[PDB]
């Protein structure tokens, strides 16, 4: 099963406020119209990155898994979001089949970007629907860990980011409002 | 002394194998490695002296 | 679009203006595309360069 | 003007002659309130190094890094840095440092440094070619030799292939150098690949081991964590200043502003790239920062046949920062302003005109 992911997956690529301008960048960002797996648990593959993505009236999903052996063995990122805080790890946890130290960290329509340090960027939204925004990063974290696989705790998509060049639009008020993704089509290049 | 001259040793080893432009070369140098590693376990400073020597020739031939 | 002639010249001249200034932001092999920052990292015979 | 026109002799006209700058009168720093001391001290005065074959890598963040600590203190045999002087690392502030700490032998120092080669460069500690940071080593003879010697510092010594810039090879795997398997095990041409260094405090200084610390500067786009011992000033609004902004530099004027940033943003950037807004860090409120006044003086002269008296025009700046006439084309000053239009004689612009007149300059 696939969606649509329509105009989804642009971030801030910085923590640069601009504004009433448009800015060329290059940076790891989810392809306009590329198709997004629906699931509705398995491991997936990280790639460059992820494009993550939840509808929720249950708020089921938890949290992730990074790492590239999921096993104990190496060191594993293990994000989780309980009662009011997220807390994150990178310890060799030992994993279930069906689960659901050197860095320790403690901080509906819910888009996430998981990035290669390791970055993570969010927007959570009212009510994959059709429409744009951008997100922002929440949280860096420092950590020197591979990863190469990931694991979602608990529908949600998921697609992968690619060196895609974007030329972003910014509002008065320094907002993302729109853009372009200039290796779709001959229009937009 | 012994601890001195078995770093020199491997100091050897690895320059003799850096310019190791054949293969035989290489087999000759590992098999003196080979030798300085067991001499130096059983404190046979001769053995060991023997080795560096012959090592400081070979790279000296590699070299010039 | 009428009055495209007037409009033309002041386009070009603005762009040129445009491209100039932003040529600052490279780095021609430097460091740093910013004089200041060489200035405060490197010693004079470094910077120099 | 004279000079400028390499002559004694000066015709009638306005000429170029120089700039107007207006100058910063003081040097506003600010930083946000980090009175924790970066440790230094579990890098430098550990008990325990690593070996070199298995460095230890750690990160350094959020804190005050005072380089003259180390720098001073002259306990050092080496101090060598990379894209950047040894003696600006206080003024400097980095995304964060990275202390890689190891212990080698004196004769193998040399090979700590980007461009290097040997054992240690290839096959245990490999600093990338455009390596930026600061190599720090001492003596550590009366520190880790023992007098029956100390083994307890590994080296690799064999290996399949050179590593990349901070690769980390641990693998204990027995190193094939003939044709056949080894399957693990040691015996003709198998060997293991790591060696011991036999330190003893007898030794010639090539053999005393030596303690390495690197300290890997990162200098991104991004906002410093790792920043130096340097005091917070009093905020200055409204003023040509210098100023420092947790290592953003600059010469301008900074006023309040109506700029609306996001949460996560700290500086700001105009359609040309230029910095024109940032983010005090301190009270975190947003200033916009506008460029000291300049611009063309120009010399509004009678030829020297008649007089050497002029009027100088400070062009598109303004009196209050410079007979003086505030006009479009800028502030003029030792010219009189007239009700009476006359015919052009020397252009200054925006309609006005000079003269020398029943006699003195007028505009
Ligand atoms: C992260 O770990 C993976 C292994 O889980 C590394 O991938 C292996 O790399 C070696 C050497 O090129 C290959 O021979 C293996 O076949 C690869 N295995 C897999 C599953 O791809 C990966 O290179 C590591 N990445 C980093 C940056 O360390
Ligand atoms: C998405 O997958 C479907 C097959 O289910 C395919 O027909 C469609 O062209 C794909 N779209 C994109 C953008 O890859
Ligand atoms: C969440 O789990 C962590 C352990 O991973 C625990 O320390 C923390 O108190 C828990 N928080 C809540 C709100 O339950
Ligand atoms: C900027 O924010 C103000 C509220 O302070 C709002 O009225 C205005 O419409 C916003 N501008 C844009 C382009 O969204
Ligand atoms: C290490 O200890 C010495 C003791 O004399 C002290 O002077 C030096 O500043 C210490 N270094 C660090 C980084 O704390
Ligand atoms: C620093 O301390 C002052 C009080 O002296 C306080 O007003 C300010 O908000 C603090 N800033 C930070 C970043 O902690
Ligand atoms: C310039 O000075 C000379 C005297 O050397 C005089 O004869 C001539 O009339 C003067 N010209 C003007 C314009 O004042
Ligand atoms: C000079 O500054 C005053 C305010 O003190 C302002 O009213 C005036 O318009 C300014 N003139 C120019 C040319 O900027
Ligand atoms: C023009 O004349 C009026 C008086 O009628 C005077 O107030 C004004 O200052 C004069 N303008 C100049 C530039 O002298």
């Amino acid at each position: 099963a696939y969606t649509n992911s329509f105009t989804r997956g642009v971030y801030y690529p910085d923590k640069v406020f601009r504004s009433s301008v448009l800015h060329s960048t290059q940076d790891l960002f989810l392809p306009f119209f590329s198709n997004v797996t629906w699931f509705h648990n398995p491991v997936l593959p990280f790639n460059d990155g992820v494009y993550f993505a939840s509808t929720e009236k249950s708020n089921i999903i938890r949290g992730w898994i990074f790492g590239t052996t999921l096993d104990s063995k190496t060191q594993s990122l293990l994000i989780v979001n309980n009662a009011t805080n997220v807390v994150i790890k990178v310890c060799e946890f030992q994993f279930c089949n069906d689960p659901f130290c050197t860095f320790e960290y403690v901080s509906n329509l819910r888009e996430f970007v998981f990035k290669n340090y390791f970055k993570i960027y969010s927007k959570h939204t009212p009510i994959l629907p059709q429409g744009f925004s951008a997100l922002e990063p929440l949280v860096d974290l420092p950590i020197g860990i591979n990863i190469t696989r990931f694991q979602t705790l608990l529908a949600y998509y998921v697609g992968y980011l690619q060196p895609r060049t974007f030329l972003l639009k910014y509002n008065e008020n320094g907002t993302i409002t729109d853009a372009v993704d200039c290796a779709l089509d001959p229009l937009s290049e | 002394n012994d601890d001195e001259l078995h770093m020199l040793m491997t100091d050897l080893v690895y320059e003799a194998l850096h310019f190791a432009k054949d293969e035989e070369i290489k087999k000759r140098v590992f098999q003196l490695f080979e030798l300085a590693d067991k001499a130096y376990k059983n404190n046979d400073r001769q053995k060991l002296e023997k080795v560096v020597e012959e090592l400081k020739e070979l790279l000296e031939r590699l070299l010039s | 679009s009428a009055l495209g002639k007037l409009q033309d010249v002041v386009n070009q001249n603005a762009q040129a203006l445009n491209t100039l200034v932003k040529q600052l932001s490279s780095n021609f092999g430097a460091i740093s595309s910013v004089l200041n920052d060489i200035l405060s990292r490197l010693d004079p015979p470094e910077a120099e360069v | 003007t004279k000079c400028t026109l390499k002559s004694f002799t000066v015709e009638k006209g306005i000429y170029q002659t120089s700039n107007f700058r207006v100058q910063p009168t003081e040097s506003i720093v600010r930083f946000p309130n980090i009175t924790n001391l970066c440790p230094f001290g579990e890098v430098f005065n550990a008990t325990r190094f690593a070996s070199v074959y298995a460095w230890n890598r750690k990160r350094i963040s959020n804190c005050v890094a005072d380089y003259s600590v180390l720098y001073n203190s002259a306990s050092f045999s080496t101090f060598k840095c990379y894209g950047v002087s040894p003696t600006k690392l206080n003024d400097l502030c980095f995304t964060n440092v990275y202390a890689d700490s190891f212990v080698i032998r004196g004769d193998e120092v040399r090979q700590i440094a980007p461009g290097q080669t040997g054992k240690i460069a290839d096959y245990n500690y490999k600093l990338p070619d455009d390596f930026t940071g600061c190599v720090i080593a001492w003596n550590s003879n009366n520190l880790d030799s023992k007098v029956g010697g100390n083994y307890n510092y590994l080296y690799r010594l064999f290996r399949k292939s050179n590593l990349k810039p901070f690769e980390r090879d641990i693998s204990t795997e027995i190193y094939q150098a003939g044709s056949t398997p080894c399957n693990g095990v040691e015996g003709f041409n198998c060997y293991f690949p790591l060696q011991s260094y036999g330190f003893q405090p007898t030794n010639g200084v090539g053999y005393q081991p030596y303690r390495v610390v690197v300290l890997s500067f990162e200098l991104l786009h991004a906002p410093a964590t790792v920043c130096g011992p340097k005091k917070s000033t009093n905020l200055v609004k409204n003023k040509c200043v210098n100023f420092n902004f947790n290592g953003l530099t600059g010469t301008g004027v900074l006023t309040e502003s109506n700029k609306k940033f996001l949460p996560f943003q700290q500086f700001g950037r105009d359609i040309a790239d230029t910095t024109d807004a940032v983010r005090d860090p301190q009270t975190l409120e947003i200033l916009d920062i506008t460029p000291c006044s300049f611009g063309g003086v120009s010399v509004i002269t009678p030829g020297t046949n008649t007089s050497n008296q002029v009027a100088v025009l400070y062009q598109d700046v303004n009196c209050t920062e410079v007979n003086v006439f505030q006009t479009r084309a800028g502030c003029l000053i030792g010219a009189e302003h007239v009700n009476n239009s006359y015919e052009c004689d020397i252009p200054i612009g925006a309609g006005i005109c000079a003269s020398y007149q029943t006699q003195s300059i007028i505009a």
